[PDB]
């Protein structure tokens, strides 16, 4: 009697639930991705309410393993049970199999866990998007993990709040071949005058792989020599 | 060590019909493998007015086993309003036995009672289950000294069959010598003996003391 | 409470169901996926829905999906409910690869799969799969095979389906254009000339629609395409039809 | 059903899903059965009115054992359920105790399986019904205390009836056994009784294949549901023609 | 690893080849044969051989476990399976049942596929001890009279045609050897191009 | 102060603090037939006016048996009585197997008063809406009362809902109960409470009237149909 | 025991079996037994072992079968039906023994007329000819001396007869009747022999 | 605990003895080994004494829970194989069984023997017990399917009075059932035969 | 929802979750049986695309045994699982009984099933209304009739499906006792006055006698609605 859908269908033919699970990732900080020939990018603005919290203590940039790294949007308590299942997910196909776990056998994992919640009884949505990026030996990948469950073989892209006006940038400022350097600067970009904001300074955590190299997340002073142009 | 959870705690039980009544007789010595507990300890206990149940094996599965007959024999007299019979009784009493076959309660019990008017009936079965309407039986540990002399009153070998008159006042003398002989060269059969006689208009509790050897 | 009850496998009035019918129109206005047999093989359509240019749209697609190294359906309805069904699809495929050191026929696996809809919309008070697959194969009994599930779970067998939306002008153009017996090559216009009619243009743009084929050379070779293999698809249509 | 609940009690002080469903009781065919001190008479009506049917198929008149027969009423499909529970406890008794089950105990255990909601022992925990039982039974036998005649209702209350009436016509039924039966009754009056209360409310007549009394006898103690020989003969007697 | 159902496999690395040996009994009790057509090596990928060895109801129970999973990995990574996540597989199904065993032996032979090949040759146990060696390996019955038989006729690299010769006779004078094994042999040499399934007419004693 | 939101289950509370599902269950007790039980100093008799639901059926049994000494008599529907004296029984019954004395009966009614408890917090399983007259003799006289929720009432007399209001009157002034040693005028005095709580126009005791007396040396004695309308159903 | 002899032709296969129930091992129980559990989908399943375990596994791997082969219109494939009953087996070790012995023979409209062949535990390998119980040790080797290649139903019969006259001279249980179940040309006949 | 069965012209002709012992010892002289289950279909319990006779009441409970639920009256097959799936349930628990199954279905007058692990065997001159074999040769040299009553019921008194005489488990009296055709009729005891003696001295 | 009472009773009486699925037998296709002698010969109805689903996957007229035939009408999805219910225990008799599972059986079996879903918790109602023909345990062919409701029956000739009130009216008047093979099959294809199509891809009928079930081609049923049309003028 306490196990029933509550996502349940509308007479237009969609989950109502669903797109009320967009909106509040509509609302929430940018999170933007985007990948290259030698690496991949991720960012996303840490909105600073005062000087009270530690900048080293909330994160936007986890690490799933030492190649795979994600970027959220949207609700951070869902995250961090996402997080738990990722990273126990990545285990496990770590303990059968020798090699590091794919990109595209771990986001088909999580996508059919964020897809159960739409369909288990008593439960809401996952009220978040992630950005799932990573060094594969298939070459580079970033997906995006949609809260209703399908996922996206993105190339570069934003899922925060405004994300359709922030995303013609890279609809312009994109080729299909960029290096990892440059990826940088066009990435601030997209955060700095595409918002109003303040002046974007140690609020921006930054993500990249440099070229197979184990992931690293930047800190506040190295993204000063990037931050600077 | 392997703690083998099955010990014969003597004692006999003689079982006796005719036409209206029905004779259990039992001593009452509960003992260990050689030494002697006490002297009392009562093997057969009522469930009805008319039918008791004797039984002789370990002192544990016969508190037991007369507790959950009578358990489910006073279920019985409310939910139906109506006293039970004892061809009704043995077949209660054989599937409770079935029903702990793979861990069998070691008492060998022996039912008494009458139904109808006269009708003197007699159960007596193995340590599992195989009921069988007989006419005179001898369970414990003097099973085989008291059977042979119980098969010569109502079962006949002679050439002249005798004997045609089975009253009570000598069928009573008849087991209060068959329990002596028990004593006299049994060794687990006791001393206090408890004649249970089951007429029409009830059950007695006539008393015996035999040898205490 | 039972009070936020939305009751999702109770009948209505009029002795339909309400969330079948919610999911089945709801299915109708996804992308379109066209089903095709031919004589050397089956030929399953799609129509990648537009989202962005960002999307990758050369290594992979999220609509023609394997099953196994002979069946393979074209996804037609909601994206997340799909996955959740191909992953059980797959191992109902293996499953009885394990149990019977044989492959399993298409015609068997549709009613493996079909049950896991049935059973959504009989008890347990979920709501149901909005998705319905042309899942077509190739099997040693019965030749090229292609069948089309529903939300319901009422499966059928076919020769050229192409459900989605627009189904109407689209299964217009299957109905008289398709012959009894077509070759692999006449067949792969086939579906894509009654794609291009689908969403109201006259030829596709490229970076659209994405086809696959069965063809078994006694091996199941089971080739999908590319994004320049499509070209010469879309040259042979501009010539003559 | 608006959100009330199965288990919901009224302001008058009663269940919801119980006085619902003792209307549902009285849509099935009519049916009687008199208990008198020489035995125990049923009857009910055989409503064939589609003469495609094989009207052997379809019978009011069912079976728990040899001693206990009963008749049906309201849904003929949740009565086959209820009898089908009736004849495993019964024939389990059978095993359990060598006597044959009594009328009054073999009641008791269908009773208790129409209120499976509020229960919380075992043998019922396997498939907890959620809906109440809309079935009326009239069960009969010759146990043992002389025959008997129970009749139970979807609310539990089984009421020891010395002639009862179920169906569409219970009501319709009770006015002529309340003053036409008598103490000492045989057979033979009891027969007769069966029948004519069974004219007065019919829309058809008394032929052959119209009704299927069972008679179960206090001698042998075994029922035994009337043929076409002993139903011809009976109808044809016609101890009170009016109309 | 039993007497019933005997057998042995050999797999043996060259250059940039491979090859993989195998006898073909089936050896009902201990010493008797009703079969002389029972291959211990299965095609698990178009390049990751796998060569099982010890009872009978373990081999194809084995294989089918192996089919089962590997196949619900090809299709759902839509590329095939390497070695490396292969071997490491094999590790874990047998250490799963390890109270209740399955009395196999394997052994697998594959290229690792760095455009590049490696031999990536490796075996196991009972249990699924993993035995990570670069030049021949072996598992089986016949196990005593294989190590030291190949350890006098391996040389370091060696071509295609010489190394099913130095795979051919490392074998038939070990099934020779011993009595439970050794009715036929069918050896499967491959290349990163080709693959040979070559049989062998071996003493039928 | 509403009887459209806070009715429909038996977690939500009234506003002034009131338990509208249970209470409901509590008046199901006051729509049965009567039924008066009066202690005396070594004596506990209950009387129990059946019901008929037509000319032909037979009243139905309204005071039951649980043991050698314990007897209860429902009020109010009788398809949860039944679990509930199919549950005392089971008790007493466990505690001559287990042990070999009698059950206590405080034990045993905290046992059954629990039983309701627990079907009161849940919100699937319904209040048992009935009450018991749990009349015993252990060690000395006792009569108990249940309510659909746990509650234990070491009564001297009582009625159950049909005419309640006539019945405790007649019984609240008189204190004469205790010292009437004589059994036979106890049975008199009980037959009185059924007799001045009857409907109008209604037959006093047509043998359809349960009595039974338990004590110091009485069981549960069922009064046969031959002993109370000689004189004990003839003295009014 | 009891002798399983089972010879697979080109276009043939053709199994032997015993007719003798050994029940109380000192005496036979009853003669002309049923051992041979004959499936809908042309797929004559022999068995062998003891009586207990030969009724419970092949009255289980028949309707197992012909449910399969009813919920499908198709009929099951015999080399699908000889890796089934093998599953059953292994999966049938661990909990229960069942001590028997199983011989799989049928016809695909795909591979011609196959013959499998399993043991106490799992064996299951498609051959050609086979045996099974303590018979085994003298009938197996008669088969290879006459297994001509491209053989006949008349004259695979003729080695049949040169072995059960063997069985009947040299053997332990000298046994006399037979029961063959000839599988030519989709008609599968039931010609039980004596001596 | 020496069973028979013959399988006539006529029906089923089910004998046996009243014999049960506990090693050296003999419990009881009037058991009853032969439990019916039907108004046709009666069991012959054998091997164990209570370890089969619950199982044939209990089939009693599963075939007159069948016998109302179809209106139809059961065969002998489907009794007994219900009684052996039931059986093999308990294989390796230690019972100890042997059962044979009679009576007269809507085809023929079938017969079954059902052992301990479930083996199922159908026939015609079934036999069961310690002294099984002796009463199993006397039946080889005089059934002939063709005897009329009179000299088949004493067939079933020869054979099992040279079981009983042999055999030391079985003996004590003598049942010999006949299943006719709408039920079943009746021999009760016999308790010492003399088929060959003159009151001289001993035989040999 | 998750063991809920879905079918609960009406205020008046009537189970309100029944009384729609026996509605939605309604919006299904038609079908029909008839028994004889010693056979008895079905006749369903369908209906689909030209140029399209040429084997029609075997919709109605399931087998269920070697000689146990089952026709349905209402919810085709519905029938995947119902049929694969009563197919397991069909040969669950079989392994059992050791016998061929008769039709008193198999019919007793469905209305158990369809019974138990209309009072358990939790579970929608099988809108799906069958008819069961095959053999008794001896030579005897009865064809029953399982409605949505629990409730089975015998039949000598039944016809469910759409408006089953016509058709079944139109039966009981023309229907003779032992009918002839040829005769039979005439009568179950008059039965078109339901489905207004005299096209002979419409309607399937079969045969079941001999313990095996035998279809009707497409030749002898062209020949046999080239009489139903020269019958009506």
């Amino acid at each position: 009697e306490y196990s029933f859908s509550l996502t349940t269908f509308s007479p237009t033919g969609k989950l109502v639930q669903i797109e009320y699970a967009l909106n509040r990732v509509s609302s929430s900080s940018p999170a933007l991705g985007i990948r290259a020939k030698n690496g991949v990018i991720i960012a996303t603005e840490k909105k600073s309410p005062n000087e009270l919290i530690e900048e080293n203590s909330i994160f936007k940039i986890q690490q799933i393993s030492e190649h795979i790294g994600i970027v959220y949007a949207g609700m951070p308590g869902d995250f961090r049970v996402l997080l738990k299942r990722a990273r126990k997910e990545a285990i496990r196909y770590s303990l059968q199999y020798g090699s590091e776990i794919l990109v595209k056998e771990l986001v088909k994992i999580i996508a059919s866990i964020v897809q159960e919640f739409t369909q288990t009884g008593g439960v809401r949505p996952f009220g978040l998007s992630l950005l799932i990026c990573g060094v594969d030996v298939y070459g580079y990948h970033l997906y995006q993990i949609d809260p209703s469950g399908c996922y996206f073989n993105w190339m570069a892209t934003c899922v925060g709040k405004d994300y359709q006006n922030n995303m013609s940038f890279l609809e312009k400022r994109y080729n299909k071949d960029i290096e990892i350097e440059d990826a940088i600067h066009t990435a601030i970009l997209t955060l700095k005058e595409s918002y109003e904001g303040v002046l974007n300074e140690k609020n921006i955590e930054i993500g990249v792989a440099y070229d197979n190299k184990p992931f690293k997340i930047l800190t506040q002073n190295e993204i000063k020599d990037y931050l600077i142009e | 060590k392997r703690w083998y959870p099955y010990i014969d705690n003597g004692g006999t039980v003689i079982g006796l019909t005719g036409k209206d009544y029905v004779i259990l007789a039992a001593d009452t010595r509960l003992s260990l493998s050689y030494s002697i507990y006490t002297r009392f300890c009562p093997k057969i206990s009522k469930l009805t007015d008319k039918c008791i149940i004797g039984s002789s094996g370990m002192q544990s599965d016969i508190k037991t086993l007369h507790s959950l007959l009578q358990k489910k024999i006073q279920l019985f007299v409310l939910e139906h309003s109506h006293y039970p019979d004892i061809h009704v009784i043995a077949r209660l009493l054989c599937v409770i036995l079935y029903s702990r076959r793979f861990f069998p309660y070691y008492a060998f019990n022996i039912l008494a009672g009458v139904d109808e008017n006269n009708k003197g009936v007699l159960y007596n079965y193995d340590s599992v289950g195989s009921y069988c309407e007989a006419t005179h039986s001898c369970v414990g540990s003097g099973s085989q000294l008291i059977l042979p002399i119980l098969d010569n009153r109502v079962e006949q070998k002679n050439q002249l069959i005798k004997n045609t008159n089975f009253n009570l006042g000598d069928d009573i003398n008849f087991v209060k010598d068959a329990i002596t002989s028990a004593t006299e060269r049994d060794i687990y059969t006791g001393d206090k003996t408890l004649i249970y006689v089951i007429d029409k208009m009830g059950i007695n509790v006539n008393t015996l003391d035999l040898k205490q050897d | 409470a039972r009070r936020y009850d939305s009751r999702t496998t109770t009948f209505s009035p009029e002795g339909r169901l309400y969330q079948v019918e919610y999911a089945l129109e709801a299915i109708n206005n996804a992308s379109i996926t066209i089903g095709l047999i031919t004589k050397d093989g089956v030929i399953l359509g799609a129509d990648k829905v537009f989202i962005s240019k960002l999307i990758d749209k050369a290594n992979n697609y999220e609509k023609i999906y394997k099953i196994d190294k002979h069946i393979f359906c074209g996804v037609a309805g909601l994206n997340a409910d799909a996955n959740i069904l191909i992953n059980q699809s797959r191992l109902y495929a293996q499953r009885y690869l394990y149990n019977y050191n044989e492959v399993q026929p298409v015609s068997q696996l549709v009613v493996q799969i079909c049950d896991i809809k049935q059973s959504y919309t009989q008890y347990g008070g979920l709501r149901p799969y909005g998705v319905s697959f042309l899942i077509g194969g190739y099997d040693t009994k019965d030749g090229y095979q292609l069948y089309h599930t529903d939300p319901s779970g009422n499966y059928s067998g076919w020769f050229a389906t192409a459900i989605g939306t627009n189904n109407l002008t689209a299964s217009s153009v299957l109905k008289q254009e398709w012959k009894n017996d077509m070759t692999l090559e006449e067949g792969l216009l086939l579906a894509l000339k009654t794609l291009a009619k689908s969403t109201d243009t006259e030829i596709p743009k490229s970076e659209k629609i994405e086809l696959a084929y069965l063809t078994n050379k006694d091996g199941e070779v089971y080739q999908k395409y590319l994004t320049e293999k499509e070209i010469e698809e879309l040259i042979k249509l501009y010539t003559q039809k | 059903e608006y959100d009330r609940g199965v288990n919901t009690f009224s302001p008058e002080g009663r269940l919801f899903q119980v006085e619902y469903a003792l209307g549902a009781i009285k849509l099935g065919s009519t049916a009687v059965g008199i208990c008198v001190n020489d035995g125990v008479i049923l009857a009910s009506e055989r409503r064939i009115s589609s003469t495609l049917i094989e009207k052997d198929s379809v019978e009011k008149l069912l079976s728990i054992d040899d001693h206990i027969g009963c008749a049906m009423s309201g849904l003929m499909a949740d009565a086959r359920t209820l009898i089908d529970y009736a004849r495993v406890e019964c024939n389990h008794y059978k095993f359990i105790y060598n006597e044959n089950i009594n009328i009054k105990s073999c009641v008791e255990l269908i009773s208790e399986l129409a209120l499976d909601f509020s229960n919380l022992s075992d043998s019922k925990r396997k498939k907890i019904m959620s809906r109440p039982f809309g079935v009326a039974l009239l069960i009969g036998g010759v146990d043992k205390n002389g025959p008997c005649l129970w009749y139970t209702e979807p609310s539990g209350t089984n009421t020891r009836f010395s002639a009862a009436s179920i169906g569409s016509a219970q009501e319709g039924a009770e006015l002529l056994l309340q003053e036409n039966y008598k103490k000492d009754m045989t057979f033979e009056q009891a027969e007769i009784l069966a029948l004519t209360v069974l004219r007065q409310v019919m829309e058809d007549k008394l032929s052959t294949s119209n009704v299927e009394i069972c008679a179960i006898k206090k001698s042998d103690q075994t029922f035994y549901k009337y043929n076409t020989d002993d139903i011809s003969r009976i109808i044809d007697v016609l101890p009170s023609p009016v109309y | 690893i039993y007497n019933y159902n005997g057998g042995c496999v050999l797999g043996m690395s060259g250059s940039n080849c491979v090859a993989i040996a195998c006898d073909l009994r089936l050896g009902a009790n201990t010493f008797t044969t009703v079969s002389t057509k029972f291959s211990k090596i299965f095609k698990m990928n178009n390049n990751v051989y796998v060569g099982l060895s010890g009872l009978a109801t373990d081999i194809q129970t084995l294989y089918e476990i192996l089919r089962y999973r590997v196949n619900l990995y090809e299709v759902r990574q839509d590329a095939e399976m390497d070695v490396e996540c292969f071997a490491n597989m094999l590790s874990s199904i047998l250490y799963s049942n390890r109270f209740s065993p399955y009395f196999v032996n394997p052994i697998v032979v594959g290229f690792k596929l760095k455009v590049n090949y490696e031999p990536y040759l490796t075996a196991y146990d009972l249990i699924g001890a993993k035995c990570e060696t670069r030049d021949f390996v072996v598992n089986g019955v016949t196990s005593e009279q294989l190590f030291g038989m190949c350890e006098s006729l391996y040389v370091k690299d060696q071509d295609e045609n010489g190394l099913f010769e130095t795979i051919s006779q490392c074998l038939l004078s070990a099934l020779d050897r011993d009595c439970i094994s050794g009715w036929g042999a069918e050896v499967l040499v491959l290349t990163p191009e080709k693959i040979i399934k070559k049989k062998l007419k071996a003493r039928m004693d | 102060m509403y009887r459209n939101l806070y009715d429909t289950d038996n977690i939500i509370y009234s506003p002034e603090g009131r338990l509208y599902q249970v209470e409901y269950a509590s008046e199901a007790i006051k729509q049965g037939t009567c039924a008066v039980a009066i202690k005396s100093k070594d004596y506990v008799v209950v009387s129990g006016l059946k019901k008929c639901i037509s000319k032909l059926s037979f009243p139905q049994e309204k005071i039951f048996k649980i043991d050698d000494y314990i007897g209860i008599s429902m009020s109010g529907i009788t398809s949860d009585a039944k679990v509930l004296t199919k549950f005392m029984q089971n008790e007493c019954l466990s505690h001559k197997f287990l042990y070999n004395e009698n059950i206590n009966i405080e034990s045993l009614v905290r046992s059954v008063a629990d039983k309701y408890q627990k079907n009161t917090q849940k919100s699937s399983k319904r209040a048992f809406g009935v009450g018991l007259m749990i009349a015993a003799y252990h060690n000395e006289p006792c009569i108990f009362e249940t309510r659909p929720n746990g509650s234990y009432f070491e009564y001297d007399a009582l009625s159950f809902g049909a005419r309640s209001h006539a019945s405790k009157t007649y019984l609240e002034k008189n204190l004469h109960l205790f010292e009437e040693c004589s059994l036979e005028e106890l049975i008199l005095h009980c037959l009185k409470a059924l007799k001045c709580s009857l409907s109008s126009e209604s037959e006093l005791t047509i043998s359809n009237t349960a009595l039974a007396v338990v004590g110091k040396n009485h069981p549960w004695q069922e009064i046969s149909s031959l002993q109370l309308e000689e004189y004990l159903s003839k003295v009014k | 025991m009891d002798t399983l002899i089972g010879l697979r032709g080109n276009n043939f296969v053709v199994l032997a079996a015993d007719t003798y129930s050994i029940n109380s091992i000192i005496k036979l129980k009853n003669d002309d037994n049923t051992k041979f559990y004959d499936i809908h989908g042309n797929k004559c399943l022999l068995l062998g072992g003891s009586i207990g375990d030969r009724l419970q596994f092949g009255e289980f791997i028949r309707k197992n079968v012909h449910l399969y082969q009813y919920q499908n219109n198709t009929d099951m494939f015999v080399k699908s039906f000889a890796f089934f009953t093998r599953k059953n087996l292994a999966y049938y070790l661990r909990r229960n023994p069942f001590e028997v012995n199983c011989l799989i023979a049928g016809y695909d409209k795909k591979d011609g007329y196959q013959l499998y062949w399993c043991d106490y535990l799992s064996n299951m390998d498609s051959v050609n000819k086979g045996a099974h119980g303590y018979g085994a040790y003298l009938v197996s080797a008669i088969l290879d001396k006459y297994y001509h290649e491209n053989l006949t139903v008349d004259e695979a019969l003729d080695i049949f007869k040169l072995c059960f006259e063997e069985l009947k001279k040299r053997f332990l249980l000298t046994q006399i009747n037979y029961e063959l179940r000839i599988m030519y040309d989709n008609k599968v006949e039931t010609q039980y022999v004596t001596v | 605990t020496t069973t028979l069965a013959f399988k006539f012209k006529d029906g089923i002709i089910v004998a046996v003895d009243s014999r049960a012992s506990m090693g050296s010892f003999i419990s009881s002289q009037n058991v009853e080994k032969i439990i019916e289950i039907n108004k046709n279909i009666l069991g012959t319990m054998a091997g164990g004494a209570a370890d089969c006779l619950y199982w044939e009441k209990y089939l009693g409970k599963i075939i007159k829970i069948y016998e109302l639920r179809n209106n139809e009256k059961i065969s002998v097959r489907a009794a007994s194989t219900i009684l052996s799936n039931i059986l093999y349930q308990y294989k390796g628990y230690g019972l100890c069984c042997g059962i044979i199954l009679s009576g007269y279905d809507h085809t023929g007058f079938n017969m079954f023997y059902v052992d301990d692990s479930g083996k199922k065997v159908e026939g015609n001159l079934f036999s069961c017990g310690s002294g099984s074999t002796y009463a199993y040769s006397i039946l080889d040299s005089a059934y002939d399917y063709n005897l009329n009553l009179d000299q088949a019921v004493e067939l079933a008194r020869n054979a099992i009075y040279h079981a009983t005489f042999r055999d030391g488990g079985s003996g004590g009296k003598v049942r010999v059932f006949h299943i006719h055709k709408n039920g079943y009729d009746k021999i009760i005891e016999g308790e010492d035969v003399f088929d060959l003696h003159y009151h001289y001295t001993n035989p040999e | 929802s998750y063991d809920r009472a879905i079918t609960v009773f009406s205020p008046d009486g009537h189970l309100l979750q029944v009384e729609h699925a026996l509605e939605a037998v309604k919006k299904g296709g038609c079908a029909v049986a008839i028994k004889s002698s010693n056979f008895a010969v079905l006749a369903v109805e369908k209906k689909n695309i030209p140029k399209l689903q040429n084997p029609k996957t075997t919709e109605k007229l399931i087998k269920l045994d070697e000689h146990n035939c089952l026709a349905f009408a209402g919810l085709n999805a519905d029938a995947r699982v119902l049929v694969n219910k009563t197919r397991l225990e069909c040969q669950r008799y079989y392994l059992n009984m050791d016998e061929p599972a008769p039709v008193d059986y198999i019919a007793k079996y469905v209305a158990k099933v369809q019974q138990k879903f209309t009072h358990r918790g939790g579970v929608r109602p099988f809108g799906i209304a069958t008819l069961i023909a095959g053999f008794k345990n001896n030579k005897e062919i009865c064809i029953y009739q399982t409605e949505p409701s629990g409730i089975y029956a015998a039949w000598k000739a039944q016809a469910i499906g759409k408006n089953a009130k016509i058709v079944q009216e139109f039966l009981e008047k023309n229907y003779q006792e032992n009918m002839e093979q040829k005769d039979c099959i005439f009568l179950a294809l008059k039965a078109i006055f339901e489905v207004v199509e005299l096209s002979s891809k419409n309607v399937e009928v079969a045969l079941l006698t001999e313990k095996d079930l035998t279809f009707i081609e497409e030749q002898e049923i062209n020949s046999m609605v080239e009489l139903i049309d020269q019958e009506r003028t």
